[PDB]
């Protein structure tokens, strides 16, 4: 980028990083927005490689693709009313390969 | 160990009463006098 | 001395300060990361056995490697919620009597007063008997407090100051800085930190808002700038030690990739082992997430020239007026905003 | 870290303006609003307004650090200097005259010591100008007791 | 990583073009389209100027424009193609063919930009051809008929 | 394996547990979202045996 | 439990001639009993009054 | 083309377009904002940059008049004056917010 | 493009009213709004003065 | 005075000037210079094919620039001899204060 697209970006970054700080004991009451950005967070991390032969799946068939590691409480708070549940079981390989 | 309760005042309650019984004084104060207040645990039961 | 008398008999010297003041707050995470976020190698165990009191000592170990396979960024952390903050927001004076080498006044009797009147009025004190060769710690703490010692420095500046600039997010120093400012040439990060003939880059009006703080080898710099080492015996933690230092420079990665590689979680550079936010104690490995350090900012939090209109009438919301006549009500522009009740 | 300014004085004239008749005044014959604040109150880690007022500076201000400037001296005697009249730093001695000579002489040598203005004079500078990085003595202005 | 290629057809935005091939472009002075519009008409009585229908003509002309895209071959591929400077070796042979994969994996990448960029053509013509919205919306209901 | 930071501040953290909420039912007749933030999170918890 | 208490309290640091909405305790003329101390100890016993 | 050691080829391609649309066949219309790349600022325009006019009869008055001008502006001529340049103002360190 | 006026002096008398009396009042003898005004406040990119 | 021909009406002529005209300042540079040869960036522009420029949340004193309640902005008109112009330009909503 030039000069100024990155000092606009900057000043925009700067203004994001003071709001968005502490969003899980801020907005406690707005359950729609939390999973409004639970989704931006999940859809700004760019994927890995596609090698593999048998992988993480649900019971339906479909592969997962990610883990959300959280303290119990906000787990809680997330399967409490903003998350929406799609399975509580899963398959999982059994082997590492050698 | 150490440390404390309290509910809401007014020493000139020339800073007391007039008509509400729900939130009516909170700063701090009017003249010379002494207006003291509240954070002990119910807050609004049992009107006045 | 005349600032010892004036200052203590109420008077008001034609000077103001600044204050800055560091904090700790705990916080819980939130971490999300890709499927082959992380190719792992296990190796093979093996086993030293070792002699004990009476017996023997088995110590099974396994060597492990890893790699990252992700061409962009497979792993993403959020600070998500506040618990607890840690460190106390008092009112601390920081004691400069902790430092040896400076250039020491001809009369030790008049040295010898100003520091009894200035471990006066304060807290910190260098114990004593002023021990030769020792660190000067403070006497000792008893029981402990409700919140590690949060250290207040003072920083000299112009009375007549343009009080709007830290109702925002401002910067200690005067002159707006730091490495994210670059484009041309490499040799800017000193331009730009210390270069008078050039206007500030922030306000872009003026060269400095205070120019006791600002220029190369003023008060300021002279006294707290990690490079002239003044307090380098003192133990106490310097919370404005890192806006007056020049970081170290490469300017091979672009602004944006370095920008992220300081942005994860720095190691601690307070105690949490020792009482007063001592400097960072060797060997403590602590991993912080730290805003504001690498954007060079200092948040204003709630506070008023005056115990006059900080609360208002409605019983809920502080008061709001800003200046009245003479005092100022500067509102809270910390991230602090929903949390921390009144 | 947080940041607060503790003895700001506004200095504008139309800066201390009061937002109604006396929103913020008295009984006392002298409104003592007026006077310059001294004193700063910042809720505390607990909802706590504390107290940092000037007097808690002393700790910093009045160690023998704020007359150490030798450094700064030799920092700045290593820079480009220009030849500059020496009107207002310099002190003579007597040469015992009738004090009515001496003023004589020292008038024809005032005719021409200045090529230009004295930096010193220029106090009619407002805060903004001064500031400005054109001004030619804001370079000099390090330590404010020097 | 293996790119994926994308064919313009796919794309949704295929449907606001008809496109159609034309080998010789290259002599098209100005080709020209026509059109030829009528109206309808109404009759009325009294002091109206009694109308009669009209007729419209309209013609356009086609706009050129162009595509293009590079390549590129580094000296050392040029030396191994030619057989200049070869020894009838096992150890050039993998050269050779490194090289020729190389090409060969860039000409694939240069044929599907021109597709990718018929695309990016279209979305530059239709923006300069729109009107604003804000405009078009009163302009068009405001008036009944003009003049 | 901690300091004097947690419980030399068991008095300046946990009294937060002596300033805000509270003993249940009836003056403010009025609210269903957090009558059960310590009602739907003092019932169940932890550590299982 | 215990708690303390009061008779009319003082203030020192001299911070606070501020003002808000006003005609004040005061006549037609100047200084009988108000630029003067508060009033004391009362109090509200059982049921409203 | 010849560049470097070895060759470039260019392909090229012509192609043309027609708007067979009686009215008005597209609309576009702005939706949302984003960051301003601009700088919402106080830099007084200088009209030293200009040259033709008649000048002021004494050349100091111009060179004393053009220098208290540059106090308490940014952009301003640099300096030596070039004869024959573009009197571009002098650069500056790094860009803040746009 | 935004146009600003700069050195604007409403000049008829009329249209120099105050919605109330004590509006900003000052300490100075001379409230010092009647003056001619000669500047111009807004607000930059990020909300700065 | 822009160079005009009069052969097609006004409103034809209205919705011709109002695609994106081609930009007439510069992006990389830190001081908006004029056009520079050869960049072809192509934006819309209002205010411009109408004559006419809005103005934005001004005032001749920062004390009315913002009221004491804790949120929005002062918005007397006049008080003694200053002003305060609302803002009407069409970012009423955006732009944070």
């Amino acid at each position: 980028l030039n000069r100024v697209a990155r000092a606009a970006l900057l000043s925009d970054l700067k203004r994001r990083v003071c709001a968005d700080m502490f969003f899980m004991t801020r907005h406690a009451r707005e359950p729609r927005l939390i999973s409004a950005y639970l989704s931006d967070m999940v859809s700004c991390t760019q994927p890995s490689v596609m090698v593999s032969r048998i992988t993480h799946t649900n019971t339906r068939g479909r592969q997962v693709d990610g883990v959300l590691v959280t303290t119990a409480t906000l787990k809680r708070q997330l399967l409490q009313g903003i998350l929406q549940i799609d399975d509580t079981a899963a398959d999982v390989p059994v082997t590492y390969g050698e | 160990f150490q440390e404390a309760y309290p509910p809401l005042c007014s020493s000139d309650a020339a800073m007391l009463r007039t008509a509400h019984a729900g939130e009516t004084g909170a700063d701090e104060v009017h003249l010379a006098q002494y207006l003291i207040r509240d954070a002990s645990p119910l807050r609004g039961c049992l009107p006045l | 001395i005349s600032l010892t008398h004036q200052l203590r008999t109420g008077f008001h010297p034609g000077i103001a300060f600044t204050v800055v003041r560091q904090d700790r707050f705990a916080t819980e995470q939130l971490l999300y990361a890709e499927r082959a976020s992380e190719s792992y190698f296990v190796g093979q165990i093996q086993v030293h056995h070792h002699d004990a009191i009476g017996g023997v000592n088995f110590t099974l170990t396994q060597p492990r490697a890893h790699v990252d396979l992700g061409v962009g960024y497979t792993a993403v952390c959020a600070t998500a919620a506040l618990r607890c903050p840690l460190t106390d927001m008092g009112n601390t004076a920081q004691n400069l009597f902790f430092s040896r080498g400076g250039v020491p006044m001809l009369h030790d009797n008049v040295t010898e007063s100003l520091r009894r009147i200035t471990a006066s009025g304060g807290r910190l004190n260098p114990t004593e008997p002023l021990p030769i060769f020792g660190g000067l710690r403070p006497a000792t703490s008893a029981g402990i407090a409700r919140g590690q010692a949060s250290v207040c420095e003072f920083v000299a500046m112009p009375v007549s100051t343009d009080l709007q600039y830290f109702r925002t997010a401002c910067n200690p120093r005067g002159r707006a800085s730091g490495m994210l400012y670059m484009g041309d040439r490499d040799a800017d990060i000193e331009a730009i930190m210390f270069d008078h003939t050039q206007s500030d880059v922030a306000y872009t009006d003026r060269a400095t808002l205070n120019p006791w703080a600002s220029q190369k080898h003023s008060y300021g710099d002279r006294l707290y700038n990690g490079t002239y080492n003044l307090t380098g015996a003192s133990p106490i933690y310097s919370p404005c030690f890192k806006f007056f230092t020049p970081a170290e420079v490469n300017t091979n990665c672009n602004t944006l990739d370095r920008l992220l590689m300081e942005a994860k979680a720095v190691a601690s550079q307070s105690s949490t082992d020792t009482e007063y936010q001592f400097k960072r104690p060797p060997g403590s490995t602590e991993m912080t997430q730290d805003p504001c350090g690498l954007f060079q900012e200092a948040y204003p939090p709630l506070c008023s020239s005056d115990a006059a209109m900080l609360r208002t009438a409605h019983a809920g919301e502080t008061g709001a007026d800003e200046v009245h006549l003479a005092q100022y009500l500067i509102r809270d522009a910390s991230p602090l905003r929903g949390c921390l009740p009144l | 870290t947080f940041i607060m300014p503790m003895g700001v004085f506004q200095a504008n004239s139309m800066d201390r303006y009061t937002r109604h008749a006396g929103d913020f005044s008295t009984v006392s014959e002298q409104d003592p609003r007026q006077f310059p604040p001294q004193g700063i109150f910042f809720y505390n880690k607990d909802g706590i307004l504390t107290q940092l007022t000037l007097r808690d500076a002393m700790g910093t201000i009045c160690h023998s650090s704020l007359l150490d400037v030798e450094a700064t001296l030799v920092a700045l005697r290593q820079q480009h200097l220009d030849r500059q009249c020496y009107f207002g730093v310099y002190v003579a001695e007597g040469t015992e005259d009738t004090l009515d000579v001496q003023m004589g002489r020292f008038m024809e040598t005032w005719a021409d010591m200045m090529p230009h203005h004295p930096h010193w004079v220029n106090e009619h500078l407002t805060i903004l100008q001064f500031i400005a990085p054109s001004n030619p003595r804001l370079r000099f202005e390090l330590n404010p007791a020097f | 990583n293996t790119l994926n290629f994308v064919r313009f057809l796919e794309l949704g935005l295929s449907v606001a073009c008809i496109c159609t091939k034309f080998p010789e472009l290259a002599y098209v002075r100005d080709g020209v389209i026509q059109f030829e519009v009528q109206q309808p008409m109404i009759a009325r009585d009294g002091p109206h100027p009694v109308d009669q229908p009209v007729h419209n003509y309209m013609v356009k002309r086609i706009h050129k424009r162009s595509l293009s895209a590079a390549f590129a071959i580094a000296s050392e591929a040029l030396s191994l193609l030619s057989n200049t400077y070869v020894d009838g070796t096992e150890i050039d042979s993998s050269l050779r063919i490194r090289a020729i994969q190389q090409m060969a994996r860039n000409l694939r990448t240069v044929l599907d930009s021109f597709e990718r960029g018929t695309a990016d053509q279209l979305l530059g013509v239709l923006l300069e051809k729109a009107p604003p919205l804000s405009l078009l919306s009163p302009i068009n209901k405001f008036q009944p008929e003009g003049h | 394996h901690l300091n004097r930071v947690a419980r030399a501040a068991l008095l300046s953290d946990l009294k937060r547990r002596v300033c805000a909420d509270m003993f249940f039912m009836t003056r403010h007749a009025r609210e269903p979202r957090l009558i059960s933030a310590y009602l739907s999170d003092m019932v169940s918890c932890t550590q299982p045996s | 439990i215990t708690f303390i208490m009061p008779m009319g309290v003082f203030q020192a640091n001299s911070m606070d001639r501020y003002t808000r909405h006003a005609g004040d305790f005061s006549t037609v003329s100047e200084q009988d009993p108000r630029q003067f101390p508060p009033q004391g100890i009362f109090f509200y016993n059982k049921d409203g009054i």
